C-alpha cells in the first residue's frame, strides 16, 4: 500500500502512473525516511506546505526519467492493489476515447 | 642492453619547426616506425634499380631515382632538392 | 566457447557509427562476426608461423607487425 | 497530457556518430577480444602464450578494418538509395576489394 | 684531428654515420657509396620535418602543448601527398576524419 | 601528338565492356573511360620513363614497363620476365 520502495499508483489528471516511493514523509517530526532513516528536510529536498503537512511520499514514475521524481501527499497516491489497475484501464480507455472523439 | 631510435633526432627537428610543443611517448614511437618504414622502402628500392642495371655500388643518385619512384610530385621535388643540397654542402665541406 | 558472441551487437553498432552509418539491418551483427573472424584466422596463421620458426612458444607483438606488414596492411605505433 | 520526451529516430544516431568520429579509444570490450583471439589460436597450436601487446595490436588492426569496411559498405548502400546497411552490401564491398 | 659529425659537414640533423653503417647491414649491395647515405639522411629529415609541423599546427589547433597520435592521423588524412604515401598505413589510436555524408544529414 | 585520346573509338569501350560482360552502356560512360585509362597510362608511363632515364637510355625497353608493372602491384608475365 505504503512502504518505502513499495509500488505506489499516482494520479495525473484524468490520468494515473505506478511509481516507487522512495521517501515516506512524517509530518509532526518534519522527518522524511528514504532508502539508498530517519531524516530531515535536505538542502534540495522541499515539500510545499499544502502537502508537508500530510503523508507526502516522493517518488519515481516507472516508465519515466528519474527527471520527473515527485512529492506527492497523501491525496493521489493510493494503496497498490487489483481495482487500482482496473481503474488505471478505466482512465486509459477514456483517455483513448477522448483521443478518437478528438479525431473521429 | 641498449636499443637505439630515432627520438633525439626527432626532437631536435621537432624544436626546429616547433621550439616550443611537446610530444607524447607513443607519437614518438609512431614517429620512429614510420622512419623505419620510409627507411626499408627506400633501400630495398634503391637495392632492386642497383642490381636491375648490374652495378655493385649504391650511390646517391640511386636513391634520387628511388625517391622520385616513391614520393608524390611536390614532396619528390623538395625532397630531391634537400638531397642535392646536403650532398652538395657535405661534399664542399 | 561462443566467442564470438562475445562482440555484443552494442559493440558492432559503435563501430559502424565510427564508421559513420546511420541506420543499420539486424542481419548485419553476423555477417560481421563471419568477415571478423575470418581476417583473425588470415592473421594469426601467419603470427603463429613466426612464433613457431622463432622456436618460441610466447606470441610477440613484432610477430604480428610481420604479419600485418606482410598482408598489406602496416600498423604503427608498437616498433 | 503529460508525454515523455524523445527525440525522431536518426537524432541519436547523427549524434552518436559525430561522437565516434571524434575520439578514438578502443570500442570492443578487452576481455571478450582475448578470450576470442586465444580461442582461434588453437586450430594452429596449443598451449600459446602471448604478449598483451600482441593483442592490442590485433585489436586495434581489427577494429580499424571493420571501421573502414564499414564506411564502404555505406558507401554502398547509399548508392543503393538506401540509408540502411544490408549484408549484401558488405558481401559487395569485400568482392570488390578483392577480398572475395 | 679532433672528430666532427658527417652530419655537421653536410649540415644536417640525422645521423649519417649510423645511416651508412645500416645501409651497409642491410644486404642491400656489396658496395655503398661515399654520398648515399647523406642523401638519405636529407630526405629522411626533411621527411620528418613536415610531418611535425603539421601535426604541430594540429596540436596547436587543438590548445595542446603534446603532439599525440590523434593529432598525427588528422596531418596525415588531411594532406593529400601524406595520405597518399601512407595510404596502407594505420596508425594505433588515430581516429577517423570526421564526415559525415550528406545524404544522412536531416533536411 | 594531340588529340589522340579521342583515337580510342567507342566501338572499343563498347568491346571492353563486352569482354567484361556488360550488357547496356550509358553514353556519358565513355570520356570517363578516356580519362581514368589517362590517368592510368600517365601512372605507369612516369616510372617507366623514370627506370629508362636512370640507365641514361634514350629507348624505352618493355622490360622497364614490366619493373613499372610490378612497382605498381599490377604484375604482368610473358613479357621478357
Amino acid at each position: 500500500e505504503f512502504a518505502l520502495g513499495g509500488r505506489c499508483l499516482a494520479f495525473h489528471g484524468p490520468l494515473m502512473y505506478e511509481a516507487k516511493i522512495l521517501k515516506i514523509w512524517d509530518p509532526s517530526s518534519k522527518m522524511y525516511t528514504s532508502i539508498p532513516k530517519p531524516q530531515k528536510l535536505g538542502e534540495d529536498e522541499s515539500i510545499p506546505e499544502e502537502i508537508i503537512n500530510g503523508k507526502c511520499f516522493f517518488i519515481h514514475y516507472q516508465g519515466w526519467k528519474s527527471s520527473w521524481d515527485e512529492w506527492v501527499g497523501y491525496d493521489r497516491i493510493r494503496a497498490y492493489n487489483e481495482e487500482n489497475i482496473a481503474m488505471k484501464k478505466r482512465l486509459a480507455n477514456e483517455a483513448k476515447e477522448a483521443k478518437k472523439s478528438l479525431l473521429e | 642492453t641498449r636499443k637505439e631510435s630515432y627520438a633525439i633526432y626527432v626532437y631536435k627537428v621537432l624544436k626546429q619547426v616547433h621550439p616550443d610543443t611537446g610530444i607524447s611517448s607513443k607519437a614518438m614511437s609512431i614517429m620512429n616506425s614510420f622512419v623505419n618504414d620510409v627507411f626499408e622502402r627506400i633501400a630495398g628500392e634503391a637495392s632492386r634499380l642497383a642490381h636491375y642495371n648490374k652495378r655493385s655500388t649504391i650511390t646517391s643518385r640511386e636513391i634520387q631515382t628511388a625517391v622520385r619512384l616513391l614520393l608524390p610530385g611536390e614532396l619528390a621535388k623538395h625532397a630531391v632538392s634537400e638531397g642535392t643540397k646536403a650532398v652538395t654542402k657535405y661534399t664542399s665541406a | 566457447r561462443d566467442n564470438i558472441q562475445g562482440i555484443t551487437k552494442p559493440a558492432i553498432r559503435r563501430l559502424a557509427r565510427r564508421g559513420g552509418v546511420k541506420r543499420i539491418s539486424g542481419l548485419i551483427y553476423e555477417e560481421t562476426r563471419g568477415v571478423l573472424k575470418v581476417f583473425l584466422e588470415n592473421v594469426i596463421r601467419d603470427a603463429v608461423t613466426y612464433t613457431e620458426h622463432a622456436k618460441r612458444k610466447t606470441v610477440t607483438a613484432m610477430d604480428v607487425v610481420y604479419a600485418l606488414k606482410r598482408q598489406g596492411r602496416t600498423l604503427y605505433g608498437f616498433g | 497530457v503529460k508525454k515523455p520526451h524523445r527525440y525522431r529516430p536518426g537524432t541519436v544516431a547523427l549524434r552518436e556518430i559525430r561522437r565516434y568520429q571524434k575520439s578514438t579509444e578502443l570500442l570492443i570490450r578487452k576481455l571478450p577480444f582475448q578470450r576470442l583471439v586465444r580461442e582461434i589460436a588453437q586450430d594452429f597450436k596449443t598451449d600459446l602464450r602471448f604478449q598483451s601487446s600482441a593483442v592490442m595490436a590485433l585489436q586495434e588492426a581489427s577494429e580499424a578494418y571493420l571501421v573502414a569496411l564499414f564506411e564502404d559498405t555505406n558507401l554502398c548502400a547509399i548508392h543503393a538509395k538506401r540509408v540502411t546497411i544490408m549484408p549484401k552490401d558488405i558481401q559487395l564491398a569485400r568482392r570488390i576489394r578483392g577480398e572475395r | 684531428a679532433k672528430a666532427k659529425t658527417r652530419s655537421s659537414r653536410a649540415g644536417l640533423q640525422f645521423p649519417v654515420g649510423r645511416v651508412h653503417r645500416l645501409l651497409r647491414k642491410g644486404n642491400y649491395a656489396e658496395r655503398v657509396g661515399a654520398g648515399a647515405p647523406v642523401y638519405l639522411a636529407a630526405v629522411l629529415e626533411y621527411l620528418t620535418a613536415e610531418i611535425l609541423e603539421l601535426a604541430g599546427n594540429a596540436a596547436r589547433d587543438n590548445k595542446k602543448t603534446r603532439i599525440i597520435p590523434r593529432h598525427l592521423q588528422l596531418a596525415v588524412r588531411n594532406d593529400e601527398e601524406l595520405n597518399k604515401l601512407l595510404g596502407r598505413v594505420t596508425i594505433a589510436q588515430g581516429g577517423v576524419l570526421p564526415n559525415i555524408q550528406s545524404v544522412l544529414l536531416p533536411k
